Parts: structure tokens; sequence; C-alpha cells
């Protein structure tokens, strides 16, 4: 009964607050990592499947930017991730 | 400890006499063994509140009294407690300039006012009006010279003209400043700034002229006139140019009203040497011999110390400065002076560069004069009746830049 | 000065909710006094921006920010 869009809405609401408000990049990845691994497992309900169709690629791309940031260390890649994260957040709100 | 104990660190603007102040510091060190260091960094009026916020500031700061109100409000200044006998040694009005919320926050050093400085050889009788300057420039262009060159970057120098016809920063009510009563877009200010822009249009002045450009021109005898404070005199003395200090030209039959600044020394609220700072300022700087040392380097203007002022007032240059000072008004020391000065700076620069019209520039400056945080510069107008409200979404395009 | 971010470089407009503490104080009050269609230049003091901490990698400490913003439409 607990939905994917509910969890992503709260997750981003928390991760953005941790990075932009607490300057905690490490703590941000702690809340984001499990949500991506959740998509990694795949959708099992109608709602989950519809969600994945809409935002799946965007969220997948966003994580690739986060990974790029870990290696490069350039906050530009991290911003590019948040551009994709913000796009899906506005749609689910 | 961020601030060193047993050492006095003093910040003063580089246009002032910092070497003379250092000679006073040497006398203090000679008598006490306390090292005094005089630094003159750029944009120190902006740097102080940055560093002093954490308590990493200098021991003493030197600026005109207008900044000090904002400093006092931020609690960056210690309340100075001079002895009643010492207070009587400085002119009472100078103490009023350094009082905020009924508490003294700084020591007044000297009273500054802009004056018309002219080459006596190029121009025996300087113009009594602004309006006759364009004709004089035109006449002087024939001899490969120019009439007037002054700093057009800082709004301290262009304020007399704006205030001449009745342009005011903040309206002075019942012994208190009303911050909601701005007069930067009034008819008087519009007229004054227009005449300034007119001069630049008709190629009487260049909009890209700064302090140093205008100083080089006059001191080399390329221009006939300049507008500058007492500090500049010592450069002109060595320039071998015969010069006089006189009252600023009138505009529309009204005297030019410059903002009057009192050079003031405040003690950092974070300084562990507050009692040492007090001793330096009271017993060393604010003395006949102390002020003279600073004066000999760069003239302070009309000093706050009564004894030494009675000597300086005999100098006609000082009398000329104090003539302009009377016609002008002593600056408010309210925190909004920061906002005001940057608002009038933008408007003057934009108008001179032709980026905006006089009416457009002063319209922006009107709402910016009390805007402490953010200041708006209109690039192109809107519908002027559709302002966003709390709860609504705003779709915008933007670009982020560092100054 | 140095451009650090632009929505025009993305081609996609930026949206935010006003008076909900979503953006810096410079925007919150600078945009609140802007009309629709207006393009304005917001000069934001550090105290209304990112302060002494700044934003590492993008924004240095005590950085005064300059924003060239056009308010397109309200939603
Ligand atoms: C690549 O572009 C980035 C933003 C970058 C960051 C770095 C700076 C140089 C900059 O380039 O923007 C920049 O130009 C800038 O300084 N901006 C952006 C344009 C508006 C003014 C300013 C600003 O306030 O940024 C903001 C600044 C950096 C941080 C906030 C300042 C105000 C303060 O109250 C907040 O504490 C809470 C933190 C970023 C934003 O405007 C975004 C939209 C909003 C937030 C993150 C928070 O409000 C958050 O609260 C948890 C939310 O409610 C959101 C909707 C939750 C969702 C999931 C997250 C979205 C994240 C989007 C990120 C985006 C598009
Ligand atoms: O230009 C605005 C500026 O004006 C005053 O600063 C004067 C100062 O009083 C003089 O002693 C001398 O240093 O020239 C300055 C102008 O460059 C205000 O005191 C200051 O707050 C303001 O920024």
């Amino acid at each position: 009964s607990i939905l994917w869009h509910e969890m992503w809405h709260e997750g981003l609401e928390e991760a953005s607050r941790l990075y932009f408000g607490e300057r905690n990049v490490k703590g941000m990845f702690e809340v984001l990592e499990p949500l991506h691994a959740m998509m990694e497992r795949g959708p099992q309900t109608l709602k989950e499947t519809s969600f994945n169709q809409a935002y799946g690629r965007d969220l997948m791309e966003a994580q690739e930017w986060c990974r790029k940031y870990m290696k490069s260390g350039n906050v530009k890649d991290l911003l590019q991730a948040w551009d994709l994260y913000y796009h899906v957040f506005r749609r689910i709100s | 400890m961020k601030i060193e104990e047993g050492k006095l660190v003093i910040w003063i603007n580089g246009d002032k006499g910092y070497n003379g102040l250092a000679e006073v510091g040497k006398k203090f060190e000679k008598d006490t063994g306390i090292k005094v260091t005089v630094e003159h960094p750029d944009k120190l009026e902006e740097k102080f509140p940055q560093v002093a916020a954490t308590g990493d500031g200098p021991d003493i700061i030197f600026w005109a009294h207008d900044r000090f109100g904002g400093y006092a409000q931020s609690g960056l200044l210690a309340e100075i407690t001079p002895a009643a006998a010492f207070q009587d040694k400085l002119y009472p009005f100078t103490w009023d300039a350094v009082r905020y919320n009924g508490k003294l926050i700084a020591y007044p050093i000297a009273v500054e006012a802009l004056s018309l400085i002219y080459n006596k050889d190029l121009l025996p009788n300087p113009p009594k009006t602004w309006e006759e300057i364009p004709a004089l420039d035109k006449e002087l262009k024939a001899k490969g010279k120019s009439a007037l060159m002054f700093n057009l970057q800082e709004p301290y120098f262009t304020w007399p003209l704006i205030a001449a016809d009745g342009g005011y920063a903040f309206k002075y009510a019942a012994g208190k400043y009303d911050i909601k009563d701005v007069g930067v877009d009034n008819a008087g200010a519009k007229a004054g700034l227009t005449f300034l822009v007119d001069l630049i249009k008709n190629k009487h002045m260049n909009a890209d002229t700064d302090y140093s450009i205008a100083e080089a021109a006059f001191n080399k005898g390329e221009t006939a006139m300049t507008i500058n404070g007492p500090w500049a005199w010592s450069n002109i003395d060595t320039s071998a140019v015969n010069y006089g200090v006189t009252v600023l030209p009138t505009f529309k039959g009204q005297p030019s009203k410059p903002f009057v600044g009192v050079l003031s020394a405040g003690i950092n609220a974070a300084s562990p040497n507050k009692e040492l700072a007090k001793e330096f300022l009271e017993n060393y700087l604010l003395t006949d011999e102390g002020l003279e040392a600073v004066n000999k380097d760069k003239p302070l203007g009309a000093v706050a110390l009564k004894s030494y002022e009675e000597e300086l007032a005999k100098d006609p240059r000082i009398a000329a400065t104090m003539e302009n000072a009377q016609k002008g008004e002593i600056m408010p020391n309210i925190p909004q002076m920061s906002a005001f000065w940057y608002a009038v700076r933008t408007a003057v620069i934009n108008a001179a560069s032709g980026r905006q019209t006089v009416d457009e520039a002063l319209k922006d400056a009107q709402t910016n004069a009390a805007a402490m945080g953010v200041q708006v510069e209109t690039i192109s107008p809107g519908d002027g009746r559709t302002f966003p409200k709390r709860g609504q979404t705003c779709v915008v395009h933007y670009t982020g830049m560092l100054e | 000065g140095k451009k650090f971010d632009s929505s025009r470089d993305r081609n996609k407009p930026f949206k935010f909710m006003l008076g909900k503490q979503e953006v810096i104080r410079g925007w919150e009050e600078g945009v609140a006094q802007m009309s629709v269609g207006q393009r304005a230049k917001l000069t934001i003091s550090p105290d209304y921006a990112y302060g002494a901490t700044g934003h590492p990698g993008i924004i240095p400490p005590h950085a005064t920010l300059v924003f060239d913003v056009e308010l397109l439409k309200l939603e």
C-alpha cells in the first residue's frame, strides 16, 4: 500500500535538505542509495510499473551522474544529477 | 585567540595618512613596548564586518562615521567610555556623529568635506555656478585643457550636485531618520543627475574617470578644476601647481551640499586590547602632537580636537572646507547608509554610462536605498500590476554570476 | 563576473514556490518585488545568499551574487 512516488518524494525532500541545508554529501548518498537499489529490483505492482516508465530512465541517469561525481569530485556532475532529480520531483508533487 | 593580545592592529583607508599614524604608533611603542601595526587594505569598510563577525577583525578601524552605525548594530564595536574631562577636549558636535542608540561607539578624529580645487594659473577666478562649466570647458578645449575632472565612480563626489537642488538620502524628522522617506527620485535629484549626464554627453567629462585619473590630470595641470577632500592636498603640494580651495559651484542658484564625514576610530568588540586601544586613541592620537604627525602626512581636514583646530582654522583651505561643510549636511550614521551608498553608486554609474536614463536609474535607487540585502536593477519593465504572492509558483530564466 | 549557473544554458525555465523558504533570501524578496515580463538584475549580499560557509565547488565564502532574472509567468 506504500507507493514508489511517496518514497521518492520523501527521499528527495530529505536528500536535498541534507546536501543544500546541512552540506552533507555522504549523508545524502545514504538516503538515495537504497531508493535506486529499489528500482534495481524492478516494479511488481501496476503503480510501480507506471512510475518506472515515467521516471525510471531519469532516476537511472541521475545516479550515473552521482557516480561520476564520486570519481571526478567536480560538483558540476552532482548538480546535473539534481537537475534530473528535481524534474521527477516536480512531476510526483 | 584570533586577535593577538598585547599588539594593536589598526585599519585606515589608503587615501589617509597611514605613515603619520604609524609614527604615532612608534611613539606608543617607545613608551609602552606595545607594537602598533597600521594596515591599509582595499574595501576595508566591507572587509571589517566580514572578519569581525567571527571576531577575527583588527583592534581599531578608521572610517567616516556613516559606516559605524551598521557596525554598532552588528555588535562589532565596543562601547567607548571616555572620561568627562576628555569629552570636553573635542568639539561636542563631533561626539554626536559617533553616537548611536544614545551610546558612543567611536572617537571622532576630523571633519571632512569636499571642496572645489582649482589651478590658479589656468583659472584665476573659478566658476560660481555649475551651469557655466560647459562653456568654460569649451573655452579650455582650445588650449588642449579641460575644465573639471573628478571621481565619477564613487557617489561621494557627485552627491553635492544631486543634493544641491534638494535631493536627500533619508528625511530627517523629529531628531530621527525616516528610512521610508527616501528622496533620490525627487525633482531636485533628477535635475542634478541630469546636468551631470548632460556634461558627459556634450563631452565635457568622461564617464570612465576614476579618482586616480582625475588626480593625475589635475596634478599634471591638464585640468583646471577638481573636487576632492583635504587628504588630496599633499599630493598637489608636491605637484608644483598653484591651487586654491574654494566653495563648490552652485546649481540652479542653490549651494552644492556635500555629505559631511567625520573620520572616526572604533574599537573592535572582539579585541582583547580595548583598554590599550583606548589609551592609544585618547592619549596619543587625539593630541596636538599626535594629530600633527598624521596631518603632516595627509591633511585630516578640520580636526575634532579643539586645541589643534584653533591652529588649523587659520589655514584658508580648512576655512574653505568648513564653508562647504556648512552648506552640506553631516551624514546619518544609520545602518541603511550602506544600502544608500550602493544604490546611488549604481544609479550614477548606469546614467553616466548611458545604460539607463536619469529617471530610470533613480527609480531603481529609490527602492534600493534602504534595501540592506538585495538590490534590484531593472533591465526591462514588466506589466507593473502582476507581482507574485506567497504560495504561488514563479517560472523564470536566470544567470548566476560573481561580482 | 564569472557565470556559475544559467537556466538559459539548459533551455528549460526554472520554477520555484515563493514565500516557502525554497530559495535564498535575495531571491525571496528580490523576486517578490518583480512584475511579470520584467527582467531585473539582483545583487544579493552574502547574508542573503550563502554567507561565510558558501557552497564548496561553486560559491566561495562571502560571495556577493549577481542574478540576471526574467520573470516569465506565474503558475
Ligand atoms: C543544478 O541546479 C540546482 C541548484 C543549484 C545549486 C547551486 C547554486 C549555486 C545554483 O546554481 O543552483 C544557483 O544558481 C543558485 O544559487 N540558486 C538557484 C536558482 C534560485 C536561487 C538559488 C537557490 O536558492 O538555490 C537553492 C540553494 C542552493 C539551496 C536552498 C537555499 C534556501 C534554503 O532555504 C534551502 O534550505 C532548505 C536550501 C536550490 C533551489 O532553489 C532548489 C530548487 C531548492 C531546494 C534544494 C530546497 O528548497 C529544498 O528544500 C529541502 C526543496 O524544497 C526542493 C524543491 C526539493 C527537491 C527534491 C530538490 C531540488 C534540487 C534542485 C537543484 C538544482 C536545480
Ligand atoms: O562613495 C561612497 C562612500 O562615501 C564616503 O566615503 C568617503 C570617505 O568619507 C572619505 O574619507 C574618502 O575616503 O572618500 C570616500 C569615498 O570614496 C562614505 O564614508 C562611505 O561609506 C561611502 O561608501
